[PDB]
């Protein structure tokens, strides 16, 4: 009867004694809400296993024989032959299914849990929010009885059809997206979310149309996308909650998904979040839609008596709670305490910081970060001649992530020092210089570039001595330096650079680029031309024209940081695109009916438009024709009508699935029966990838 | 493909892969990256 009670559904009193306090986490709750929320969420996991999981294109992931380098959280894990990742999958596909339809769900749950962990962690580089969380919910409802109402194994067993259930079954859930909302509102409280600089070109979609004919580009892009956002966030979780707010907060955190689905490439997590909003309404909505329906339909769907009484419940008459339900009331706490806790467990494990913080994963700062890298050169020395040799940025592995964190460089160091000695070299030492920028900053170094990481120390309870620190003082200039990025022409670009006193970057101007430019803007810098080996004394507000195909290195010999730029503009693009602009000219002369001359034997093949019975056309040609003919594709492309769009998406989502069938069938029967002659292999791999049409 | 020449090794003004550029980490590229 207390207002209080009515507010939050329970009294001060149930938690005087921890006795009434298991009563009151184990009190009977309707289940109806429950069962539909799991079968969404089975439908979207099978849904989603053949498409991100990767069964798809697990065939050249885990090939045989190949040499790759892979960043599993424990080194000790390594993956299984091909044959047994697709027998996983295929548990992992009928765990699902068994949790869809609720056919021994306990069984089911483990099938679930326990290969999509050994997945997760058996690749760093695949990690991200929506994954941990789905691992998250896949734990938790292992638990939770949700087979008691519209489940087979309801039918099968008479005991569960349509019994009670524990309330705790709800909280855990609706804590659970609570705090995936609350916490992320408290980590976009950051310099570069609130002032507009992460996702500053997500204002430009054409879904914000709508707003622009109120506010300019400029304000929306900061006051609905960012602030909107944050305050969405944070309020959402208390909206939801109480009775008085669920309508306008359930529109609006629909809208929001709808919003976030189509923007992002997110993939099934907006609808999973969709589907689990509806879960703080009452817990009997589902009994009460379908009352609310013709008799004819009540025939085929679930049942609408009252729930019968349960074995896993506290009722109250008094009945001692035996060991299930304390257990369930310690869990609940337990799990909610250290799911408060995990996303700032960050000053515990300080091998793993970097420039942002831990992991990605498992902090729930969703999109608050973008970087944009510039180069990354990788130098070696034999430990036996001496020689020094460069390798290709990204060999021998599958992600870009290796770039940003220091614990997957030096897995990648370690195994590059495996794999290269089958290349005729000795013990190597590995040197790695990486360039990235942050929302839109100053390019800095983010590792040591006279550091080996093969033998460098590193231990994940130790901070990393070979980070760059992040240039905070720096920040303001994002202001100025975006000026004279639209100061610029169609041609010209321009690339900053922020570096460290004591190290030297060394350069060398392509041929191409002609009439490159070095600028200093702040420090002291020298510049030096190794063909004459001259160098130079470059202070503030000094401009050098720098000398195209060959060598340049500069160095930083101030106590402070130096930032300087450089401006460069493709020659040779230029003279193509002026020669190309007379080519076009001349023809629309032709055509027009001026130039009343006969064209050019050249000419010719351009207005026939096939090389046919004549020389062979001039590299001009090929490429005016290559450009023509990619216009007048881009042009068919967009006069396109929706069904046919349409019709393609749904036809490659088909090939996905039938592909994945396919080659899992191949798969099984390669285990179970034996391999068949090398030839029928091949016969059913060509079947496999056939185009369905 | 193993080996880059030292001339090549050294190219910071050219045109960086425009393969997902300014790209956040939460997003399934798919295709192999
Ligand atoms: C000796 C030891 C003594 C005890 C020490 C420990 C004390 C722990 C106290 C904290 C835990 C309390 C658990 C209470 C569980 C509980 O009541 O469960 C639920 C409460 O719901 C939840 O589990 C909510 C989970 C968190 C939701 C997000 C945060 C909401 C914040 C609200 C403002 C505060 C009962 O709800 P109901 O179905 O009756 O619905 C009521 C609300 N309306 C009417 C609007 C729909
Ligand atoms: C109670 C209910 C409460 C509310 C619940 C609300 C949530 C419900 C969710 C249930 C699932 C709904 C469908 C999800 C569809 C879906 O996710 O679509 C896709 C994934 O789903 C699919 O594609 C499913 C396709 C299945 C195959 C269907 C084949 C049908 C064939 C029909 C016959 C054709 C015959 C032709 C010849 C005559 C997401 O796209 P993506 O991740 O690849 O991203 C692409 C788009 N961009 C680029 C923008 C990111
Ligand atoms: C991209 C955005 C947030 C990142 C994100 C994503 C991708 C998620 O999947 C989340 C899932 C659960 C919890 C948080 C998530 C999250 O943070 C802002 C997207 C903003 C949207 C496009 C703007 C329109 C919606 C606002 C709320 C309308 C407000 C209207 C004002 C006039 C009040
Ligand atoms: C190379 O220098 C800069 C770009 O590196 C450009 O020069 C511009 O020259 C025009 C000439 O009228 C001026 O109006 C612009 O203000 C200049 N841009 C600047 C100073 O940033 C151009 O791309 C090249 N110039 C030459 C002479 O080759
Ligand atoms: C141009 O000046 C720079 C900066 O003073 C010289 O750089 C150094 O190079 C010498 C070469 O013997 C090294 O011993 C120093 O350790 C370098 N200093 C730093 C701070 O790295 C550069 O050698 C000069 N160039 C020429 C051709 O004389
Ligand atoms: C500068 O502009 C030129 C065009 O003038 C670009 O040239 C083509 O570049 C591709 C690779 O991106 C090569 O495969 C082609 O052979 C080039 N065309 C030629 C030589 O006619 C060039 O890539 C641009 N960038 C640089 C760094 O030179
Ligand atoms: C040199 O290295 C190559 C790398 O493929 C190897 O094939 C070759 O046998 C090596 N040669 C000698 C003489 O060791």
């Amino acid at each position: 009867d207390s207002r209080i009670g009515k507010l939050l559904g329970f009294e001060w009193t149930d938690l005087s004694s921890w006795r009434r306090l298991v009563t009151l986490l184990n009190r009977p709750t309707d289940p109806a809400s429950l069962a539909v929320f799991r079968f969404l969420f089975g439908f979207l996991m099978v849904l989603d296993i053949p498409q991100e999981r990767g069964l798809s294109s697990l065939d050249r992931k885990y090939l045989d024989g190949l040499d790759v380098c892979r960043f599993p959280l424990l080194d000790a894990l390594r993956p299984l032959p091909l044959d047994w990742m697709y027998l996983v999958y295929t548990i992992m596909f009928l765990g699902a299914l068994g949790m869809m339809l609720g056919l021994c769900y306990r069984i089911s749950c483990v099938l679930f849990l326990l290969p999509y962990w050994y997945v997760f962690l058996l690749d760093k580089t695949s990690w991200n929010n929506h994954s941990y969380l789905y691992g998250l919910l896949a734990f938790q409802l292992t638990f939770m009885d949700a087979n008691h109402y519209w489940s087979v194994d309801g039918l099968l067993n008479a005991h569960r059809r349509n019994a009670h259930v524990p309330l705790w079954n709800y909280a855990v859930l609706r804590g659970q997206i609570f705090i995936v909302y609350f916490i992320a509102g408290v980590k976009k409280l950051d310099a570069d979310w609130v002032e507009g600089y992460s996702m500053e070109y997500l204002s430009r979609h054409w879904l914000f149309s709508p707003f622009k004919l109120l506010l300019s580009e400029e304000l929306t892009s900061l006051l609905v996308v960012h602030w909107g956002g944050l305050l969405l966030d944070l309020s959402a979780g208390f909206l939801l909650f109480f009775d008085v707010s669920r309508s306008i907060g359930l529109f609006f955190v629909s809208y929001f998904h709808c919003m976030n689905s189509q923007l992002f490439s997110i993939g099934m997590f907006s609808y999973v979040m969709l589907a689990s909003s509806p879960l703080f309404c009452s817990p009997e909505w589902p009994r009460k839609l379908v009352s609310y329906c013709p008799r004819r339909l009540q025939q085929l769907l679930p049942l609408k008596a009252a729930p019968q009484p349960s074995v896993s419940c506290v009722y109250k008459r008094g009945q001692k709670p035996g060991l299930r339900h304390q257990l369930g009331a310690a869990f609940t706490l337990l799990y909610l305490l250290e799911q408060l806790f995990l996303p700032y467990s960050h000053f515990l494990t300080q091998g793993y910081n970097n420039w942002t913080n831990g992991l990605y994963g498992y902090s729930w700062d969703m999109m608050v970060h973008s970087r944009s890298h510039q180069h990354v050169k990788i130098t070696y020395r034999d430990g036996r001649t001496g020689e020094l040799g460069y390798l290709n940025p990204g060999v021998f592995t599958q992600s870009r992530r290796w770039k940003d964190h220091a614990d997957m460089l030096k897995q990648y160091a370690t195994c590059l020092s495996r794999l290269l000695p089958k290349y005729n070299v000795t013990e190597p030492q590995i040197y790695f210089d990486i360039w990235v920028s942050i929302n839109d900053r100053f390019q800095q170094r983010i590792f040591d570039p006279r550091v080996d990481i093969v033998q460098a120390a590193w231990s994940p309870f130790q901070r990393t001595s070979w980070v760059q620190p992040l240039l905070m003082d720096l920040s303001p200039w994002r202001a100025k330096l975006q000026e004279i990025k639209s100061s610029l022409d169609n041609h010209t670009e321009v690339v900053f650079i922020a570096d460290f006193p004591g190290l030297h970057l060394e350069n060398f101007v392509s041929e191409d680029l002609g009439n490159t430019s070095i600028q200093l803007l702040q420090g002291e810098v020298t510049v030096e031309l190794v063909a004459e080996q001259k160098n130079q004394t470059l202070r503030e507000g000094e401009k050098m024209q720098l000398p195209a195909g060959e060598y340049h290195k500069v160095y930083t010999t101030s106590p402070s940081p130096s930032c300087y730029m450089y401006v460069y503009v493709n020659t040779t693009e230029l003279a193509l695109e002026q020669d190309l602009a007379y080519l076009q000219e001349l023809k629309e002369k032709v055509e027009n009916g001026s130039e009343t001359g006969p064209l050019p034997p050249e000419l010719q093949p351009l207005l026939e438009g096939e090389v046919k019975g004549g020389p062979e056309p001039t590299p001009l040609v090929q490429t005016f024709l290559r450009r023509q003919q990619r216009l007048q594709e881009i042009e068919r492309r967009r006069n396109t009508p929706f069904h046919e769009r349409f019709f393609r998406f749904l036809l490659r989502k088909l090939y996905v699935f039938r592909r994945s069938f396919l080659m899992t069938c191949i798969s099984l029967r390669n285990l179970i029966l034996g391999r068949p002659s090398l030839e029928q292999l091949a016969q059913e791999v060509t079947y496999a990838n056939l185009r369905p049409f | 493909t193993v080996f880059l020449d030292h001339e090549n090794a050294n190219k910071i003004l050219n045109r960086p892969k425009r393969y997902n550029s300014g790209k956040l980490e939460e997003f399934v590229q798919g295709n192999l990256e």
